C-alpha cells in the first residue's frame, strides 16, 4: 500500500519524466481498483481524489495529443475511467451521495467545451452517474435535457459545416462537431427516459420536430447521385465517389440509423404524435438502406430490427407503394460480403412477414415479382434447409392470393411455375443423395470418436471429396457444421415432407382457375366433373417430370406383404398416400398419357427401393 | 420471329438426344454456334422484361433451357477448346444466359478428372492470366477461381497421399512463380481504391483460400516466398470487410503454425485476435486462435524460473481493462477453457477471476444452453487444475483461499438444484446433470476439499425454499395422476436436490448427523411419505448403473447407519403405520423394506399389516392380470 501512498503524496505536492511516472501510477491504480472497490475505504480515497481532479480538469482543454500532451491525456482519460469502473451502485452503504452536485455540475461543463474523445467518456460517466445519483441529484435533468435538445439542433448546421460548407499532427474538433457523440445520444436519453418519470411529457413533444428534422437530413452529392440514377432510369446504390471524407459519410449513417431505432422505440406509445411524420417514413427507409456502406454490416442489421420493429405495430399499411422497390436485391443487401454471407434470411423473412401480412392488397406485378424472388431463394445452395423452408412456405401461402387474380391466364401461368420451381427442387436434392449419405456417416463417427478437432492436415483422416464436396474443399470455414450439428438426411426429409404436404393445396388452387367453355364437358363421369382441366403439351411435361423427380427422393427413407410394421414406416406411408392422391385431381386423358410413358421408369425405381 | 427461334431450338435439340450416330458433326462449326448465341440472347433478353405474348411463356422457359443444353453438348467435343468455355463463362457471368447444371457437371469429369498432368498446367496458367488481366470483370475471375483453379488443387493433393512422401510433379516451380508473382508479389499501388468496384471482395476471398490452402497443404514449397507471402497476408490484414480481416488471420495463424516468426508480430496478432469484440465472424477468430496457441511456448520462450509469460499476461490485461462487455469475457473464457495445461502454471492469476465471473456468465433467472455449458466447463477446468495438482504432489504451491471454494460450492449447489435435465433413475417413466454431480463427488473428496465439508451446512435457503416450501410439499403430497400438481420442473427440482443432500449426508460426520437429527427430519418427514415412486427411489435406492461408477449410499441408509448400535427408528416406524394404514404401499414397504435391513426386529408389529397388503392388493392385482391376459 505505500505505492498508493507515494503516488498520492506526490500528486498533493505535484500542485516529462515526472507526469510519465504519475500517469503509470495512476492508471496502474485504475486497473488495481478491483482490489479496492470493495471496503469502507471509499469515502477516503474519494474525498482525497475529489480536489485533485478537479483543480486539473478546470485547465484548458488540449487539442495536440504527443508527448507531454498526449500523457497528460492519457492521465485524464484513465483517471475518468475510476468513476465508470467504480461501482456507483444505489447499495445502502453508498458514500458518493452528498458529493454529486459540483462533479456532474463540471462533468456537464466539460461535455460542453471538452473533445471527442474526451466528451464521450464524459457522457458516459454522466449517464452511469445518472442511473445512480438520481435520490438527490434530480433536480438538474433540465440542464442535460437542454443539452441534448441543442445537440440534436446543431446536428443539422454541423452536417452543413462538414459537407456544404466545407493523425498525429490532426487537429481535434471541438466535441459539438461530431458525429460519433452525436450517435451515443439516443441510448442515453432512452436510459434518462427510463430513469425518471416526472419530467418525460414535454420532451416527447420537443424531440418530435427535432428527430423529423433529423431524419429528413441529406447530403447534396448524393441526393443529386440519386437524381442522375433516376434520371438515367437506373439505380445508384453504395456511396458517391465525390464525397472527400468517406468515414464522415459512415458516421452520419449511423447516427441517422440510431435516431430511427429511437423513433421506433418511441413509437409504441407515443405514435398520436408522429401520425404526421408517418407518410414519409418508408422513402426514407429505402433511402437509408441504398445509402448504407457496403462495409458497415452492423448498421444495416439495426435497421433491419428496426424495421421489423415499426412493421410489428400494425403500421404495415404504409408499405404497399414501395413493396416493389424493396423487392430488389441491391436495394435490400448491397454488394458487401459479409451482408450477402450472413443476414440474407434475416432480411428476406422479414420481407416475407410483411408480404403476408398485406396480400390481400397485391397488385399483379408485385405478385408476378415475390413468386419470381422466391423462386429464385428456394433454389438456393445455402448450407442449410431454414432458408428454403421459409421461401417454400411463402410460396404456399400466396398460391391462394394468386388464385383470385381477375385474368385466370396470369393465375393457371403463375401455379404451374411455382409447381415447376418444387420439380427442380426435387432434382436437386436427388442429386446430392450420395453425398448426404456419406456426410452423415462421417458425422456420426466424428461425434462417437470425440477428440478436439485441429484444422491441420493428419494422415488418419483421408481427403475422400466428390463432385458435391470439392468445390468446398478450402480449409476456411466460415461457420463450423459442429455447432449446428446437422445431419443432411433430416433436413432433407423435413424440406421434402414440407413441400409434399403443400402440393395438395396448391392442386387444389389450381382446380378452380378453368376458362370458362374452353373445353367441353358435355358427358364425364360423376367422379371427374371437379378435377384441373386445359394443360397444353408443356405442362403435361411440368406434371410428368413432378412424378418422375418426386418418386425419387423416398430413398432417403430406406416382402411386401408388411403385415406387421416392416419395410417401411408409418410416416413414409402416409407421405407415399399423400403423394399419390395429388394426381386424382386432373383430367382423365392426362393421366392416362402421363402415365403410360412414366410406367417403365417406374418399374426401374420399384428395383432400388421396394417400397415404392 | 420467336415462334420460329423456338421451333428451331426445339427441333436442333431433337436432333442431338441420340449421339451413337456420328452425327454430331453439325456442332463443330462455330458460326452456326455463333448464330445460336444471338439468338439465344434475344429471346432471353426477351423473357427478362414481360414483352412476350402470354402464348409463348412456358416455350420460351423450357426453350433456354435446351439452348444451354445443345452449347455444353458442343462444348463436350474437344474438351481441350478453352477459348469456346471462357466465351460461355463469359456469357454467363455477364447476364446473358441463365445457367443448367450441365456446364459444371462437364467442367467435373472433363478438367478436374482429367488424367493428365498436362492440360492442367496450361488451364491454371491460362486461368491465372485472365485473372491478372484487367478485362475479366469480377464474376469471371470469381468462376474461375472458385471452379477450376482451386478444385484442380484439391484433386491433386487427394491423388498423391502415399507413403513415399510423394511431391507434386503438377506443382512445377513456373506454377509457384507465376501465383507468387500475380497475387503477393502485387504491392497495389492503392487497394483501398481497388474496392470502388463491386463484388471484388468475393475475388479476394477466393485468393485468400487459394494461399490458405497452399500453405496447409504443401508448406515445404514456400521457402522462398516466405517473405512474400508474409508481406502479402500483413497487407491484407487491413481489408474493411470482417470476413477478409477474420481470413487474413486464419492464413496469417497456418504459417505462424508452420513456419518460424519474429515473436513481435505473433504477440501483435495475438493481441488483435483477443481483442475482437464483433459478433461476426467468430468461428474464424476461433480456428485462427486455435492454429496459434500450441506453438506458443516454441514462438516465445521465456526465461526459466519465470511463470508470467506474455502470451499468459495478455488476457488477463485484456479481461481486466474490458471487464464492462460481457461478450469479451465470455470469447476469453471460450478460450481459456479450451487449454487447461498452458495456464496450469498460470492458474494463480485466473482461479480468483473465474470463480467470480462464474455469475457473471450464468444467472440464476433464466439462463441459455450456452451460457450453462461455459459456467460448467469453467468449474471443470478448475477441477482439471486441482486434480494435475495433486497428482503431480504425489507423483508452496498456489492454493485458493477457503472464501473462494465456499463460494463456488454454492454455486455449484444453486446450479444443480435448479438445471434443466433430470437424474435418470429405474422408476423414471417411459449429460449436464450427470457431469455436474460427478463434479460435486469429486470435489469433496478427503484429499480435496472435502477438508471444508465439516463446517457446510445443508444450505438452508435453497433446501427449505426446495422442500419445505408449501407449494412443493402440496405438489410432493397431491396425487401423481394429476397433470395439475405434476408441474414437470418443480419436481426435477426436488430429484436433483435430494441427489444433491444424498451426496453431501454421504460424506458428513457421524456426529454431525447425529446432533444435527431435527433438521433432517424437518428436511425429509414431507418426502419420505410421497406416494410417487421416482422420490422414494431418490431417497432409498443406491445403484451403480445410475449413480455414474460411483459408491454412494442411500441417504436413509446412511443416517440409520449413524444411530448408535432410538427417536429416529420410531419415527420412521411411525411414518409406515400411518402409510400402510392408508394404503400408500409406495412409501410404507419403502420404509419398512429400509427398516428391515437395519434391524429386523422392527417388523414384527408389521408383519400382519404386509401380509394384509399382499392378499389384499398386490398379489391380487398381478394374478388377476396374468389371467387376464391368458385370457386375451
Amino acid at each position: 500500500m505505500a505505492t498508493s501512498l507515494i503516488e498520492d503524496v506526490v500528486k498533493k505536492l505535484s500542485v516529462y519524466t515526472e507526469l510519465k511516472v504519475k500517469a503509470e501510477a495512476a492508471c496502474a491504480l485504475r486497473d488495481s481498483l478491483d482490489h479496492y472497490t470493495a471496503g469502507p475505504a471509499y469515502p477516503a480515497f474519494l474525498k482525497k481524489v475529489m480536489p485533485v481532479f478537479i483543480h486539473i480538469l478546470r485547465q484548458q482543454p488540449v487539442f495536440q495529443t504527443t508527448g507531454e500532451q498526449g500523457h497528460m491525456q492519457k492521465l485524464r482519460n484513465c483517471i475518468l475511467e475510476i468513476l465508470h469502473r467504480l461501482p456507483t451502485s444505489q447499495t445502502p452503504p453508498e458514500h458518493f451521495e452528498p458529493y454529486a452536485h459540483e462533479i456532474v455540475d463540471l462533468l456537464l461543463e466539460l461535455v460542453r467545451t471538452d473533445n471527442e474523445d474526451n466528451v464521450i467518456l464524459c457522457v458516459k460517466i454522466l449517464s452511469d452517474i445518472m442511473r445512480h445519483q438520481h435520490k438527490i441529484m434530480s433536480g438538474k435533468v433540465q440542464t442535460f435535457l437542454n443539452l441534448i435538445q441543442e445537440l440534436f439542433e446543431q446536428l443539422d448546421k454541423v452536417v452543413r459545416d462538414q459537407l456544404d460548407n466545407t493523425q498525429a499532427n490532426r487537429l481535434l474538433p471541438r466535441g459539438m462537431y461530431s458525429f460519433k457523440v452525436l450517435a451515443e445520444c439516443p441510448i442515453i436519453v432512452v436510459s434518462i427516459f427510463q430513469v425518471h418519470r416526472s419530467a418525460v411529457t414535454p420532451n416527447v413533444k420537443a424531440f418530435v420536430p427535432l428527430i423529423k428534422s433529423a431524419l429528413l437530413c441529406q447530403a447534396k452529392a448524393q441526393d443529386q447521385a440519386h437524381r442522375e440514377a433516376a434520371a438515367r432510369g437506373t439505380i445508384h446504390i453504395g456511396v458517391s465517389p465525390n464525397i472527400k471524407n468517406r468515414a464522415a459519410f459512415g458516421d452520419f449513417i449511423t447516427a441517422q440509423v440510431k435516431t430511427m431505432s429511437f423513433l421506433a422505440y418511441l413509437l409504441r406509445q407515443y405514435s398520436s404524435q408522429l401520425s404526421d411524420f408517418l407518410p414519409h417514413l418508408p422513402d426514407i427507409i429505402v433511402r437509408l438502406l441504398r445509402d448504407c456502406p457496403r462495409d458497415k454490416s452492423s448498421a444495416r442489421k439495426e435497421l433491419f430490427v428496426a424495421i421489423r420493429h415499426i412493421i410489428n405495430f400494425n403500421f404495415r399499411k404504409i408499405f404497399l407503394p414501395k413493396i416493389d422497390e424493396l423487392l430488389d436485391e441491391r436495394t435490400l443487401v448491397g454488394d458487401g460480403l459479409t451482408v450477402h454471407e450472413t443476414m440474407r434470411p434475416l432480411a428476406y423473412s422479414m420481407l416475407a412477414d410483411l408480404i403476408h401480412h398485406v396480400r390481400d392488397q397485391l397488385s399483379p406485378e408485385q405478385i408476378r415479382k415475390t413468386v419470381e424472388v422466391y423462386t429464385r431463394n428456394l433454389q438456393d445452395n445455402f448450407p442449410g434447409t431454414s432458408f428454403q423452408t421459409m421461401s417454400a412456405k411463402l410460396l404456399l401461402n400466396m398460391a391462394e392470393c394468386i388464385a383470385r387474380l381477375p385474368n385466370k391466364v396470369d393465375a393457371r401461368h403463375y401455379l404451374i411455375m411455382i409447381l415447376n420451381a418444387i420439380a427442380d427442387k426435387f432434382a436437386a436434392m436427388n442429386r446430392q443423395y450420395p453425398n448426404a449419405v456419406k456426410l452423415s456417416k462421417q458425422y456420426a463417427q466424428q461425434a462417437a470418436k470425440n477428440v478436439p478437432e485441429t484444422y491441420l492436415a493428419d494422415k488418419e483422416n483421408p481427403p475422400d471429396w466428390d463432385e458435391i464436396d470439392i468445390f468446398n474443399a478450402t480449409p476456411i470455414k466460415i461457420s463450423n457444421p459442429r455447432d449446428r450439428a446437422a445431419d443432411p438426411v433430416v433436413d432433407n426429409k423435413f424440406l421434402f415432407r414440407n413441400l409434399m404436404t403443400g402440393l395438395k393445396n396448391t392442386f387444389y388452387q389450381l382446380k378452380s382457375c378453368n376458362i370458362p367453355g374452353a373445353v367441353d364437358l358435355t358427358g364425364a363421369p360423376a367422379h371427374w366433373t371437379d378435377v384441373a382441366y386445359g394443360f397444353t403439351a408443356e405442362e403435361v411435361k411440368v406434371i410428368a417430370k413432378l412424378f418422375r423427380e418426386g418418386a425419387y427422393v423416398f430413398r432417403y427413407y430406406e416382402y411386401m406383404a408388411n403385415f406387421y410394421m416392416v419395410s417401411s414406416s408409418k410416416e413414409e406411408k402416409e407421405l407415399l398416400e399423400t403423394f399419390a392422391t395429388v394426381f386424382h385431381c386432373i383430367d382423365p386423358a392426362t393421366f392416362h398419357e402421363v402415365f403410360q410413358q412414366e410406367i417403365p421408369r417406374l418399374y426401374e425405381m420399384i428395383h432400388e427401393h421396394t417400397a415404392l | 420471329k420467336f415462334i420460329a427461334i423456338i421451333n428451331t431450338i426445339n427441333m436442333l435439340d431433337a436432333l442431338c438426344q441420340f449421339p451413337t450416330a456420328n452425327s454430331q458433326s453439325w456442332l463443330d462449326n462455330k458460326e452456326h454456334i455463333e448464330w445460336l448465341k444471338t439468338v439465344g440472347k434475344e429471346l432471353e433478353l426477351q423473357q427478362k422484361k414481360n414483352s412476350l405474348t402470354p402464348n409463348l411463356r412456358l416455350p420460351a422457359h423450357q426453350a433456354s433451357e435446351q439452348l444451354m443444353n445443345i452449347l455444353t453438348k458442343a462444348l463436350d467435343r474437344n474438351p481441350n477448346d478453352l477459348d469456346a468455355l471462357f466465351s460461355l463463362v463469359e456469357g454467363i457471368t455477364s447476364d446473358d444466359f441463365r445457367e443448367t447444371p450441365a456446364l459444371l457437371s462437364h467442367i467435373y469429369n472433363k478438367i478436374i478428372r482429367s488424367d493428365s498432368i498436362d492440360f492442367w498446367r496450361i488451364t491454371i496458367l491460362r486461368c491465372l492470366d485472365i485473372y491478372s488481366g484487367k478485362t475479366a470483370s469480377q464474376r469471371m475471375k470469381w468462376y474461375l477461381l472458385h471452379n477450376i483453379v482451386n478444385p484442380i488443387i484439391a484433386m491433386d493433393v487427394m491423388r498423391t497421399w502415399d507413403d513415399p512422401n510423394k511431391a507434386s510433379r503438377l506443382l512445377d516451380r513456373t506454377v509457384i512463380d507465376s501465383i507468387n508473382t500475380k497475387i503477393w508479389k502485387v504491392n497495389l499501388p492503392d487497394p483501398q481504391e481497388d474496392l470502388l468496384q463491386p463484388r471484388v471482395d468475393h475475388t479476394r476471398m477466393e485468393v485468400l483460400q487459394l494461399s490458405a490452402m497452399l500453405v496447409k497443404y504443401r508448406h515445404a514449397l514456400l521457402q522462398d516466398a516466405r517473405k512474400d507471402f508474409i508481406k502479402f497476408a500483413w497487407t491484407y490484414i487491413r481489408l474493411d470487410d470482417v470476413i477478409n480481416k477474420h481470413a487474413a488471420y486464419v492464413v496469417i495463424g497456418y504459417f505462424i503454425a508452420h513456419y518460424e516468426t519474429p515473436a513481435k508480430i505473433v504477440s501483435q496478432i495475438y493481441f488483435s485476435l483477443l481483442k475482437t469484440n464483433q459478433n461476426e465472424g467468430r468461428a474464424l477468430v476461433t480456428q485462427a486462435l486455435e492454429l496459434m496457441a500450441p506453438v506458443m511456448p516454441k514462438r516465445c520462450p521465456f526465461p526459466p524460473g519465470d511463470r508470467n509469460p506474455v502470451w499468459a499476461l495478455a488476457p488477463r490485461r485484456i479481461l481486466a481493462e474490458e471487464s464492462q462487455n460481457v461478450q469479451q469475457m465470455t470469447a476469453i473464457f471460450h478460450y481459456l477453457v479450451r487449454h487447461p495445461d498452458l495456464f496450469y502454471d498460470t492458474r494463480d492469476k485466473f482461479a480468483m477471476l473465474i470463480i467470480q465471473c462464474l455469475r457473471k456468465v450464468a444467472s440464476p433467472p433464466n439462463p441459455s444452453n450456452d451460457n450453462r455449458k461455459l459456467a460448467l466447463n469453467m468449474m471443470w477446468l478448475i477441477w482439471q487444475w486441482e486434480q494435475r495438482r495433486v497428482e503431480s504432489k504425489l507423483s508452496a504451491e498456489f492454493q485458493i483461499p477457503s472464501v473462494g471454494r465456499h463460494k463456488m460450492i454454492r454455486y455449484l449447489v444453486e446450479f444443480i438444484a435448479q438445471l434443466n435435465e433430470r437424474y435418470p433413475l429405474p422408476s423414471a417413466r417411459p449429460e449436464l446433470c450427470k457431469k455436474a454431480t460427478a463434479l460435486l463427488y469429486n470435489l469433496l473428496q478427503p484429499q480435496y476439499w472435502g477438508d471444508l465439508v465439516e463446517e457446510m451446512d445443508l444450505f438452508p435457503n435453497v433446501t427449505d425454499l426446495v422442500l419445505a416450501g408449501e407449494k412443493s410439499a402440496t405438489l410432493l403430497s397431491a396425487d401423481p395422476s394429476d397433470p395439475e400438481k405434476c408441474d414437470d420442473k418443480l419436481i426435477t427440482s426436488i430429484i436433483n436436490t435430494l441427489q444433491v443432500v444424498r451426496i453431501v449426508l454421504h460424506f458428513k460426520s457421524d456426529r454431525w448427523i447425529l446432533d444435527n437429527m431435527p433438521q433432517i427430519q424437518k428436511i425429509l418427514e414431507k418426502c419420505l411419505k410421497s406416494a410417487n415412486p421416482e422420490i422414494q427411489d431418490c431417497l432409498h435406492m443406491a445403484d451403480r448403473k445410475y449413480d455414474g461408477d460411483r459408491d454412494v449410499k442411500p441417504t436413509i441408509k446412511r443416517i440409520l447407519d449413524a444411530v448408535p448400535e432410538s427417536e429416529l427408528i420410531a419415527w420412521l416406524s411411525g411414518i409406515a403405520t400411518e402409510s400402510m394404514a392408508a394404503g400408500n404401499y409406495v412409501s410404507g414397504i419403502n420404509i419398512l423394506w429400509s427398516l428391515g435391513h437395519r434391524k429386523p426386529s422392527i417388523i414384527d408389529q408389521h408383519i400382519p399389516a404386509i401380509m394384509r397388503s399382499l392378499q389384499s392388493k398386490l398379489a391380487r392385482d398381478h394374478v388377476s392380470h396374468y389371467a387376464a391376459l391368458g385370457h386375451q
